[PDB]
RNA sequence: AUAAACAUACUUUGAAUCGGCCAAGUCUGGUAAGCAGGACUGGCGAUGCGGGAUGAACCGAACGUCGAGAUAAAGUGCCAAA
RNA sequence: UGUCGGCUCUUCCUAUCCAUUUCAAGCAGAAUUGAAAAAAGGUAUGAUUGUUCACCAUUUAAUAGGGAACGUGAGCUGGGU
RNA sequence: AAUGGCUGAAAGCCUCUCAAGCCAGAAUUUCGUCUAGAUGAAUACUUUGUCUUUUUCUUGUUACUUUAGUACAAUUGAAAAUUAUAUACGUUGUAUUUAUUAUCUCGUGUAUUACUCUAUCAAAAGGGUAGUGAAUACUGAGUUAACAAAUUAAAGCAUAA
């Protein structure tokens, strides 16, 4: 028979299921839509959140009924020291979605980035890069990176330039460093591939990214919580005290 | 070195829906597309030439083959009718076979 | 013998119903196929005749669980997979075997771009159908549904038709030229013995 | 029935010029040019040189012919001819379509373009909201005397449905449509020239 | 504008039956599907019969002054008068049967001078070519 | 198809045996032709087999299959509501072909198996009484149309391929 | 007229059984029922096989173990032989 | 095969109560009435009764009708039977 | 979508179309966006460069070790579009498997190649240039043939990542 009396449904269909996630990084799942008629510039950048404070702020909107003095915000900070960019991808465009062309690296590479590629770095030989960069300056090695920057021109639709944090300038015991791909939105693949070209071992700082009074999207993994009954996870009725076998589940 | 033959393709056995008669094996010809051409292979000879990995212990052929021949035509499609020594192993549908020139009649 | 080669069937101007019940036969005899622009062809009725067919396919699906229920796939090419794997045994190593020797694109690939291309008269559009009836290509009906590459494919489709137009500009040089010197062989006078074998039977 | 040859023709005037390539009829006359498509896979149109007048000279003529061919399709040839004659208009003496703005209370201010390709209709019974209506490619408004314009064009089908656009954007929605009569009207369709 | 009708003298030539690859000239049509040819008996062997335009093809030939319900007598005439023969072996579609007669009556041997022949003389041919 | 002229006779109190009935009847073979034959007589005449006998039935043959008249046929029918009269007419070259076009007809247009169908008669019209919408068109002298679409034809089923080789293409033909 | 000699007429002793069900160019009560009850016949029960995708009853046809052929109901785009 | 109702929870139907888009009126405006597309989203709190049902007092944009072994007892309760 | 329209026949007029062709129109659908996600791709390092099976070491993997067997560079496979297709012709009438004149040697240079290889410029090319060889045509001459013959299996752990 019909439900005596409706009610909305607890929980999200929208977020199942429930998995968690394996790294702690959070990998953004789009980016905004490029423009070709603009400067080339990064569209994300990657910082650790520090903790919360609150804030006074006079209000500048007109037609609003909100005291003279200021309002009582949250306001959370994230702690964002530059980054180091250490290459670049180019993406295709198949039928099958894209698929990254090559890859090119800079010839310094700092230790934090090679971290990255093993698992136990403390009985490793640290080997990474080492024929990349001995080789980097050879006449036939030098020629190889002319033609990956020449097929990127050539097929090539997305470039991301992949950054890398220096966690020697944040108080975390971490000191692998944390790498993010930062796709170039602007100009045609010409200019963006001379862009990504140009901050090879630069560092980017996070004004350089994000303006002033700027809504920006914010891609993080939740606190964990651990094996949860169904009165936390979707906020069902407990039941009544009389229950037998227990009152924090579904009937 | 030359091709004395037409490559035929075991489709089948003889069967009905929910029946089926090993011992009658269903051939297409390649060339044949209608049951008037059939009568000049009515008799010929048709082998089912395998290949199987044996050991170098063994004296037993690398290359086997069964023979039989083609007896009569099957619907108006060119298909044919052909008895084996050995009825031919269903895990061999739809490979080749080969259909030579002899027993000749011109 | 032994079928090595591939039989690539070009699905422009068929029809999908057709096409699939002669290549899920030859399947079934050892043939190997390949249908490439499997997104080009055509089915009867309008698009919005199509897709009200479509919403009734969407609806079929396992209540308890959607993920254990039917796959709705979207690209062309996988609509002419279920279409062919219909057509063949189910649940046996015959069935299976059959549709591992098939292969759908939306366009032409780079192997494949330059292998001899078939056609199925029985699935030609131009036979089958009454020229006032309206059809749909399989690549329209994919976009209406949420097949996201279908302007991928059509870029793609560009750069083959105009590398095949000047490699063809060129080979129709060359066999002009080919032409004319094999008439000069042909009137020569040294070639007098040979050429009258040929007219004799009429190749000359 | 079926009917065994249906066919139609368009007179050609001297200063047009038409091209056929697989049912894509170009005109090209005084006033411009005109391309058009027609998709129908059991017309053949092609242009010769045909006696039609009663005791008449021979003169050049687009034939739209279809041949055996049920009574739905057949009707097609009638159209076709007909667009192609209307097309031949367009081009010599081309369509205007003349709107004219009717309101009760509210008085209704038109603001176009200095090109003359959008107009903007304000105060539409005292509404704020500030109607745009794009016109289509070909088309250009002005306006002619007091709360009256006037679409000019080569094609009458752009014309026409810009002109509906027009009249369509400024419908009276929730309310008596017998007693607020509002909006803008094509008062009548004529040619330029 | 259509360059070949189905009329009354219209040239055709059976693709199919027993007469297949023999002339025959239309002298009635039944109606939309059906028409009634008779290629001179006398001249080409086709019989005076109604046959399905599906197993016919048109030519590029009409017989003129071809009334409907010719008889056989003036309808010969008249085919003579016209060297539809003639004319028809002129023609690519007449070339090609001639050729299918040659080759159907040619042997194992014959196979392999044209086939030994032709290989020397297309490759000389591709030699040629600078 | 096949007309048949069958004659008998009724040796009876009733019917004097001095009177001869004659029929010309369309049949697949002389023992269908019979038997519309009796059921004619039983139901016209009361005349039955065990007190009647047949004397003649002999295959009328066409005398020049090589014309093409227009065939006019005089039936009636049996519906849903009721019965029905009908004249039809088919151009064709012999009689029993015309007949055979109209079972055909019939049985498509009105849904009518033979088996309740009764042709009265058939005869032959001139060329401009011919009234049937469609087959109007195609007895004049100057009747011409070209064919379109032709799907190319096949000299036998050997040559029938399932699948072909390069492009595919119908014949402005 | 047609058929009938492993035809015909039996005699004695005895087993199980008398819960039935279905079909229909049939009937009665009931608004009707895959309802209740009957006349005639054929079936299922006791019965597998080929076809109707699947089915106690529908259609063909009833069964020792096999080979080769012509078939029946019914089918011949692929699953599926044509 | 644990036999009513309520509590908890999910899903499904549309013969739709609200919200969205339209047509009609004996539609001037407001409030309404009849109908179409549409089931993605909502559809309440209490007094009396074991009650389903019902009847009152409110509130709401609306407080629509139904199915799932007359949903749901190794899910509860045991008011009724 | 329901609905309101544009052009417009059928049906000389009318008509939103139980005709072809378009426009506007929903808490609608699809992209875009969010979550889970299959076969995948790029890069870094370790290797290997004809190949596996069976044993065997390791927590496990790859490389690796031993005894044997097998192949040895060179003719494969592409017009597109339309089908009432500008004209003309209808070029008829067997898709893949399946199109090489047996073998080896001797002889002259030229010419050709979606042929192999090398060097170079390029390149997600049946690419360009130069050279080399192969096959073929000009176009040979000879020798020989008879009876026989013409898809990986078994064993290990020193070293390296």
């Amino acid at each position: 028979s019909h439900r005596k009396f409706e009610a909305p449904r607890h929980g999200s269909l929208a977020f199942h299921p429930r998995k968690r996630v394996h790294k702690v990084r959070a990998t953004v799942s789009a980016f905004p839509k490029d423009n070709a008629a603009e400067k080339p510039h990064l569209t994300g950048f990657l910082g650790f959140k520090a903790g919360m404070t609150h804030v006074i702020r006079e209000v500048k909107r007109t037609n609003t009924k909100l005291p003279k003095d200021g309002v009582l915000e949250p306001v959370t900070i994230i702690e964002t020291p530059p980054m180091v960019v250490a290459g670049f991808v180019g993406y295709k465009k198949t039928t099958t979605g894209l698929k990254p062309i090559t890859a090119v690296f800079a010839e310094h590479i700092a230790d934090e980035f090679k971290r990255r590629y093993t698992k136990k770095w403390y009985k490793n030989t640290k080997n990474q890069f080492a024929v990349h960069t001995e080789k980097y300056n050879d006449v036939k090695a030098k020629s190889k990176r002319e033609r990956q920057i020449r097929l990127i021109k050539n097929r090539c639709d997305v470039v991301r330039v992949i950054a890398h944090t220096q966690m020697a300038l944040v108080p975390l015991k971490q000191k692998k460093a944390e790498v993010m791909e930062i796709q170039i939105n602007g100009g045609s693949i010409a200019e963006k591939v001379d862009f990504a070209v140009s901050l090879l071992e630069k560092q980017i700082s996070v004004n350089s990214v994000f303006g002033t009074d700027e809504c920006i999207d914010v891609c993080s993994v939740t606190k964990g919580h651990g094996y949860n009954g169904v009165i936390k996870r979707f906020g069902v009725r407990h039941l009544p005290r009389k229950t037998h076998r227990g009152l924090r589940k579904v009937a | 070195k030359c091709r004395l033959h037409v490559n035929a393709v075991f489709m089948g056995f003889q069967r009905a829906q929910r029946n089926q008669y090993p011992n009658v094996a269903l051939l297409q010809i390649s060339g044949v597309n209608t049951k008037e051409d059939t009568p000049f292979y009515i008799g010929k000879r048709v082998a089912y030439v395998y290949k199987v990995n044996v050991k170098k212990g063994s004296n037993k052929p690398a290359i086997r083959a069964i023979f039989g021949k083609i007896v009569a035509p099957h619907g108006n499609h060119g298909v044919v009718k052909a008895r084996f020594l050995h009825n031919l192993p269903p895990k061999a549908m739809g490979q080749n076979l080969k259909v030579f020139l002899y027993p000749s009649n011109i | 013998s032994t079928n090595n080669k591939v039989t690539v069937i070009d699905c422009h101007g068929h029809v999908l119903g057709r096409v699939a019940s002669v290549v899920a036969k030859h399947l079934l005899l050892g043939q190997k196929f390949v249908l490439v622009r499997c997104e080009d062809l055509q089915v009867c009725g309008t698009l919005k005749m199509r897709l009200v067919q479509w919403e009734l396919y969407q609806r079929k699906r396992v209540n308890t669980n959607p993920t254990r229920g039917a796959f709705h796939h979207r690209s062309p090419a996988d609509m002419v997979r279920k279409a062919v794997r219909g057509m063949l045994p189910k649940n046996n190593y015959r069935g299976k075997l059959a549709l591992k020797n098939l292969k759908c694109f939306e366009g032409c690939p780079a192997p494949y771009d330059k292998m001899k291309k078939s056609s199925i008269p029985e699935a030609a559009a131009i036979y089958s159908f009454n020229p006032t009836r309206k059809r749909t290509l399989l690549g329209e009906l994919g976009t209406a549904v949420g097949w996201k590459y279908a302007d991928v494919v059509a870029k793609n489709e560009a750069e083959r038709k105009e590398r095949a137009a000047k490699w063809y500009a060129a080979k129709q040089l060359k066999q002009k030229a080919v032409a004319e010197a094999k008439e000069k062989i042909l009137a020569d006078e040294k070639y007098k013995a040979k050429v009258a074998i040929l007219k004799k039977f009429g190749y000359a | 029935p079926r009917l065994l040859k249906k066919t139609e023709h368009v007179v050609i005037p001297e200063g047009v010029n038409i091209e056929i390539n697989r049912k894509n009829i170009k005109v090209t006359g005084p006033r411009g040019s005109l391309t058009r498509e027609f998709q129908h896979p059991k017309v053949d149109i092609y242009a010769s040189k045909l006696v039609v007048k009663k005791e008449g000279p021979k003169e050049n003529v687009v034939v739209i012919d279809m041949w055996y061919g049920n009574r739905r399709d057949s009707a097609v040839v009638r159209t076709i001819a007909s667009h192609i004659k209307n097309m031949i208009t367009g081009v010599t003496k081309g369509y205007q379509y003349k709107m004219r703005v009717v309101y009760a209370h509210f008085p209704v201010t038109l603001v176009i373009a200095d090109d003359g390709k959008s107009i903007q209709v304000q105060n539409f019974l005292g509404e704020k909201r500030t109607r745009h209506i794009e016109m289509y490619d070909g088309v250009v408004v002005k306006k002619l005397g007091k709360d009256e314009i006037c679409l000019e064009g080569n094609d009458v089908e752009k014309v026409s449905q810009s002109a509906a656009n027009i009249h369509a954007a400024n419908l009276v929605r929730n309310k008596d449509i017998r007693q607020f009569l509002d909006g803008v009207y094509v008062s009548e369709k004529c040619l330029i020239e | 504008v259509f360059s070949r009708f189905v009329e009354v003298g219209r040239v055709v030539l059976m693709k199919t039956g027993p007469f297949a690859s023999k002339l025959a000239v239309i002298v009635e049509i039944l109606d939309h599907n059906r028409v009634l040819v008779d290629g001179p008996q006398a001249i080409t062997g086709v019989p005076r019969q109604v046959v399905n335009l599906n197993t016919i093809s048109l030519t590029s030939f009409v017989v003129n002054k071809v009334t409907r319900g010719m008889t056989h007598k003036k309808l010969c005439l008249r085919f003579t008068q016209d060297a539809i023969i003639k004319r028809f072996n002129k023609t690519a579609t007449g070339k090609a049967i001639e050729k299918r007669i040659l080759r159907e009556k040619m042997t194992d041997f014959d196979k392999f001078q044209v086939s030994i022949i032709n290989r020397k003389i297309n490759a000389a041919a591709k030699i040629a070519v600078s | 198809m096949k007309e048949y002229y069958i004659t008998a006779r009724c040796t009876d109190k009733a019917h004097n045996p001095n009177e001869i009935f004659r029929s010309r009847v369309f049949a697949p073979n002389y023992v269908v032709a019979k038997s519309k034959f009796w059921m004619m007589l039983k139901k016209q005449h009361k005349v039955k087999k065990i007190n009647a006998e047949l004397l003649q039935c002999q295959p009328i043959f066409e005398k020049n299959p090589t014309v093409v008249k227009n065939y006019q046929i005089f039936l009636r029918y049996v519906s849903a509501g009721g019965i029905h009269n009908i004249t039809k007419q088919y151009r064709d070259v012999t009689r029993v072909g015309a007949v055979r076009q109209m079972y055909n007809d019939l049985a498509s247009q009105y849904r009518t198996r033979q088996d309740k169908i009764q042709l009265i008669s058939i005869t032959t019209v001139g060329d401009k009484a011919v009234k049937n919408p469609v087959l109007h068109q195609f007895v004049g002298h100057h009747v011409k149309f070209p064919m379109v679409h032709c799907k190319p034809v096949i000299a036998s089923k050997r040559f029938n391929l399932p699948i072909k080789a390069g492009k595919l293409t119908t014949k402005l033909c």
